């Protein structure tokens, strides 16, 4: 679980994967990507539930 | 012969004016939503 970057300029929520993240991954497994956004009023909400495969 | 003179006051005339300017600055952009309260996913129904 890592925080993302709220990019004002590109108007996107983005995150870059590093070498550290891959130390806890295995090549081939189909994980699930879940994205949570918290507004000012403290309301956790799931935005995306895509599945990712690191081949 | 007298040659006797007189004396006056120092009288001077000048026109003075001070001016200024004005400029209006505006910054706007097309609306792409807006800062909302309780930004949460929703499921509308009719």
């Amino acid at each position: 679980q890592s925080p993302m970057t709220v990019n004002k300029e590109s108007n996107r929520l983005e995150y870059i994967f590093s070498q550290n993240d891959y130390k806890v991954l295995v090549k081939g497994k189909v994980y699930d990507m879940i994205v949570n956004v918290v507004d000012e009023s403290g309301n956790h909400s799931t935005i995306l539930k895509q599945k990712v495969r690191f081949n | 012969t007298r040659v006797h003179s007189y004396r006056g006051v120092l009288i001077i005339t000048d026109e003075l004016t001070v001016e200024a300017g004005s400029r209006v600055s505006l910054s706007g952009y097309v609306s792409d939503g807006g800062t909302s309260d309780v930004f949460t996913i929703c499921r509308l129904l009719d």
